[PDB]
């Protein structure tokens, strides 16, 4: 309910109206940390631990949807415990930094994102794996419709669920923030809160850049499965031919997405473009594979290329080959909106600086 | 049970939050304002149906462009906002948050929702925007924007007096169910 109505009942009558502000989010803090270690131990109870000693998938597969679940619960146990002991020591709670840096700093910092990276970068392939098996295995889809009609899933469902690690890390910030805002200024305590503050924001970056790696190289590893580099070993200019052992794995994706390739006399191609830290490559989507064919070159060099945005067209750039052997070719490409086309030239342009 | 989710999508302190709390409960935060709303199934009835919607906050999840996607697998209506005191959140729709509900939610009905309508008279609102040659969103505006995105509706509210918070529940709640 209220940090008010409850704790400091006869203390709240001393304070300033800053002082019970900062009361109340530093106790919605302390509330929702309790909180979810009762989800994460949901997680464990219901699904985990009952999940491996029933043998409902092989320990590998489990091992990929619940990596180290224990260590994420006591990542959080212990920091709700130190918050227990503060608040023991009485109903207005003081400075908070130390615990705060305790948590979100230094070594306490580099084990959170260790923890809350391995816990959550796979995760969205371990969900579609868990809903295939629910749709292959009536065994395992019983089990799921059992463990999720328990009451302390709160009529949820395991993949609504094991997202919480990841969303309790993203309020991190705006607690904080909020924590900062009825905090005197001028003051260590102050000070220490921002730079708590400013460490959550680099977690969240690690994370964010663990779970795009993992995913990336999965779909990679997709790509190069249904990667057909049949027109390119012989070809028809030695511009592409020594593209026909590509290897999308070897590479880093930067992004992807749908283009259209204005080619000829009002003639196009509906492509499907991966830009890569070194390469962009052009494929066609013949329904379930990823044509490299040729005339234009399918894969560009980032570091020959320069990026121009159409005068006319608010949807379509250029990309412009530099190297004097690779005769006038322009390659037009549309995005599929104007936004489209925006970050399409932002990360164009980026990458051929870097390359 | 007819389950059903929502995902509430926008800029930040366009008071995605504070919107879904008034929502679940009923009634505005008096005391304290919650920073934080955990995913929650909310019961809503439309048409004679009931439906467990489920809530799901992104407040936080702004600047990370890969942590957002992990919220929009199998999602049943999206809950798009811009806030009426910030023609910024506005232009956004089309240019940040269209196109990534379209990609990662192809088909998903999506209902445009401007907040704090109760600031489209505000005068001290009104000035801070008539500084940088802005002003307070027209409500033709955000139906225009509604169009233009392909939204399932369009709708307004303010939820610190909660006009129009249960409507715009009940417009998701049907746009999830077609």
């Amino acid at each position: 309910q209220n940090w008010q109505h409850t704790v400091g009942k006869d203390v709240v009558a001393g304070l300033t109206q800053r002082e019970i502000d900062r009361q109340e989010v530093i106790n919605e803090l302390f509330v929702t940390e309790a909180s979810h270690l009762r989800t994460l131990r949901v997680l464990d109870l219901i699904f985990y631990q009952r999940m491996k000693k029933e043998n409902l998938m092989p320990r590998e597969e489990l091992a990929r949807l619940f990596p180290n679940l224990p260590e994420l619960i006591e990542i959080h146990n212990s920091w709700c415990e130190a918050m227990k002991k503060l608040r023991e020591e009485g109903p207005i709670i003081k400075e908070i930094s130390d615990l705060m840096l305790a948590r979100f700093d230094g070594p306490a910092r580099e084990e959170l994102q260790q923890v809350a990276a391995q816990f959550c970068s796979y995760q969205s392939i371990a969900l579609e794996l868990i809903k295939t098996k629910q749709r292959k295995e009536s065994r395992f889809q019983l089990f799921m419709q059992e463990a999720e009609s328990h009451p302390q899933c709160r009529r949820l469902q395991l993949r609504d669920l094991i997202i919480s690690e990841m969303q309790r890390l993203t309020k991190y910030p705006l607690l904080l923030e909020s924590i900062i805002k009825h905090t005197e200024g001028g003051t260590s305590e102050h000070e220490k809160l921002c730079r708590a503050r400013d460490q959550c924001r680099e977690i969240l970056k690690y994370v964010n850049e663990a779970v795009k790696q993992t995913e990336n190289r999965h779909r990679l590893e997709g790509y190069q499965k249904r990667l057909d580099a049949t027109a390119l070993e012989r070809a028809s200019n030695p511009l592409a031919a020594e593209f026909k052992s590509l290897d999308l794995t070897t590479r880093k994706m930067i992004h992807e997405g749908p283009l259209t390739w204005r080619i000829s006399k009002d003639k196009t191609l509906d492509l499907h473009v991966l830009l890569l830290e070194d390469l962009l490559v052009l494929l066609q989507k013949q329904d379930e594979k990823l044509l490299l064919k040729c005339t234009f070159s399918p894969v560009l060099k980032l570091n020959a290329v320069l990026i121009r945005s159409v005068a006319t067209d608010k949807r379509a750039f250029f990309i412009i080959c530099t190297s004097k052997l690779g005769p006038p070719q322009i390659y037009e490409l549309v995005a599929l909106t104007s936004s489209d086309k925006n970050t399409w030239m932002e990360l164009l342009e980026e990458a051929v600086r870097n390359a | 049970a007819i389950r059903k989710k929502l995902v509430i999508v926008g800029d930040g302190a366009c008071g995605k939050t504070c919107l879904l709390i008034v929502n679940s409960k009923d009634q505005f935060p008096e005391v304290y304002v919650p920073t934080v709303f955990e995913n929650y199934v909310a019961d809503i009835e439309v048409d004679g149906k009931q439906v467990e919607l489920a809530l799901w906050d992104t407040a936080g999840q702004e600047d990370y462009d890969r942590l957002r996607p992990l919220s929009y697998p199998d999602t049943d209506v999206i809950l798009m906002c811009f806030s009426i005191d910030s023609p910024d959140s506005l232009e956004n729709i089309p240019e940040k948050w269209t196109p990534e509900v379209k990609h990662f939610c192809p088909n998903v009905p999506i209902i445009l929702v401007g907040n704090k309508k109760d600031l489209r008279n505000d005068e001290h609102t009104r000035r801070e925007l008539a500084k940088m040659k802005q002003e307070p969103v027209k409500p033709e505006e955000g139906r225009d924007m509604a169009n233009r995105i392909g939204a399932f509706g369009y709708m307004e509210c303010s939820a610190k007096t909660k006009d129009g918070v249960r409507e715009v529940f009940e417009m998701a709640t049907r746009a999830a169910l077609q």
